[PDB]
RNA sequence: UACUUAAAAUUUAAGGAGAGGGUAUCAAGCACAUUAAAAUAGCUUAAGACACCUUGCCUAGCCACACCCCCACGGGACUCAGCAGUG
RNA sequence: ACUAUGCUUAGCCAUAAACCUAAAUAAUUAAAUUUAACAAAACUAUUUGCCAGAGAACUACUAGCCAUAGCUUAAAACUCAAAGGAC
């Protein structure tokens, strides 16, 4: 069960496109140090990921797992997880639906619905 | 002061020069557009020939976009 | 047009809930306080209130993104009726295009925050939302003509491949 | 070189966290994508694609070249860019 | 004296010292700030656009445009040791 050669064994990014069949185009960003300014800026990379169930929508944050063998020239990752769904975020700390910096369902309540 | 006068005097000498050679410039332009059209057509022929087609796509006629169509 | 248009017999929003309580009111008084003797601005306050009830969970709140989107749909449809008669009004043509663009900006924020409300708002208000295109495309006669040939050339090449595959498979099938 | 199987030196192939010359009057490239019933219409690009121009760089050293045709079956204008030497 | 034109109805052209010669936005008035001078008291932060001596040059070439003596985009050769601003 050897792992991939690619450095990006785990990458987080935003789904910037989903027009290919069973594949989601994801934009990841990393921080790179400008040597002259000594300030960090964002370098963005595109990763094709295998979305077997076509469960991805543009704008949602996702976690990708490097495939052991590249599926194609560009598809070398799969959709491990959807960290945040676009417009359907669930607060990790409390577990309640949220809509921005607000709770759609109060954490005091226990709807269990 | 002398900088707008010089733009004015420089601009004055260009308008006079354009007037003296207005007819020549017209024939220069009509020929530059014709070369601009041939370059456009050839660039389109390169595309289909490289793709492997031996004739342009059926029902295709390169549009004349630089001629007096308007 | 739209499914709902306020009737001429409807009372203005100021007296919408007051006249029903009054025991008996004359026909003339009802006609003065109806939508027949009011400006177009009054008829639009009734259209908006009808839509807020039919879409927003809490029609009492008008500061929500869904409510603001409803306020701009009434204005947008109002500016469109204006511009159908005043074809050369450039200030209102600007008002229409700026409200359309404002609605798109609000629909984008709503989609990113409450997708469930976003879907209902678009379905009820009948507004189609298209996502912003990743890359801006330049447009001019030379580009559009080359881009049309390139699409046509590709299609022809692929059509030939499909024909070759069928003929190749057909020959193999006969041999078998 | 040890064991008849394991430690090295040295390479090769496929890759990618990041970094990597100039011109944007080079602004579009034109198949450059995915799926795997073979369909879908996608892929790169102002966060600089494509095109052109220039330059050995990564310096205990590395890379490329070895008369010319990128190569060298073949062909050609037929070999010192080894040391010394000559035009 | 009189015409194009100024007017109307439809298009087109896209130019001004299009200038408040002040990008927008939120601050502060003290930091012992006339921090050149003159305008319009000064100054911090944020984001974008733009500038890098003058002339050549609101030019040549390039691309786009209903524009065809047009507009936008915009160099180099070459020349000088200045050009320029406020008093
Ligand atoms: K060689
Ligand atoms: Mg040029
Ligand atoms: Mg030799
Ligand atoms: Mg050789
Ligand atoms: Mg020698
Ligand atoms: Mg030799
Ligand atoms: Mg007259
Ligand atoms: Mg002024
Ligand atoms: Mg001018
Ligand atoms: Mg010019
Ligand atoms: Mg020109
Ligand atoms: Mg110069």
């Amino acid at each position: 069960i050897v792992r991939s050669s690619v450095h990006a064994k785990w990458v987080v990014g935003k789904v910037i496109g989903t027009a290919m069949i069973k594949t989601a185009k994801v934009r990841a960003t990393r921080l790179v140090l400008d040597p002259y300014l000594l300030k960090y800026f964002n370098k963005r990379k595109t990763y094709f990921a295998h979305d077997a169930l076509q469960q991805c929508s543009v704008g949602d944050i996702v976690l990708l797992r490097a495939l052991p063998v590249p599926r194609s020239k560009h598809v070398k990752h799969e959709l491990a997880e959807i960290i945040f769904k676009v417009g359907r975020v669930i607060d990790p700390v409390t577990g309640k639906p949220c809509a921005g910096t607000a709770y759609l369902e109060s954490p005091l309540s226990e709807p269990r619905e | 002061v002398l900088k707008i006068r010089r733009r004015k005097m420089n601009h004055h000498k260009y308008r006079k020069l354009v007037k003296r050679t207005r007819f020549l410039r017209r024939k220069v332009r009509e020929g530059r557009l014709k070369k601009k059209q041939i370059k456009f057509e050839k660039d389109l022929k390169r595309i289909w020939l490289k793709a492997g087609l031996k004739e342009a796509p059926e029902n295709w006629q390169t549009p004349k976009i630089y001629l007096k169509n308007k | 047009k739209q499914d709902d248009e306020p009737p001429s017999s409807a009372f203005i929003k100021e007296y919408k809930d007051i006249i029903p309580n009054i025991e008996k009111v004359d026909d003339v008084v009802k006609r003065i306080l109806s939508l027949e003797m009011a400006s177009r601005k009054e008829k639009l306050k009734i259209k908006q209130e009808q839509l807020m009830n039919k879409i927003v969970e809490n029609p009492e709140d008008s500061r929500t993104l869904e409510a603001q989107i409803i306020a701009l749909t009434v204005r947008i449809r109002n500016y469109e009726e204006h511009m159908q008669k005043h074809r050369k009004d450039k200030a209102h043509k600007r008002h229409l295009l700026m409200s359309i663009d404002r609605r798109k900006k609000l629909l984008k924020i709503l989609r990113q925050t409450n997708y469930d409300v976003f879907e209902k708002t678009c379905k009820e208000l009948g507004v189609e939302y298209t996502l912003p295109p990743l890359h801006f495309q330049k447009v001019h006669r030379r580009f559009l003509a080359k881009k049309a040939l390139c699409i046509r050339v590709y299609q022809e090449v692929q059509k030939l491949k499909k024909q070759k595959r069928a003929l190749k498979a057909a020959a193999a099938a006969a041999k078998k």
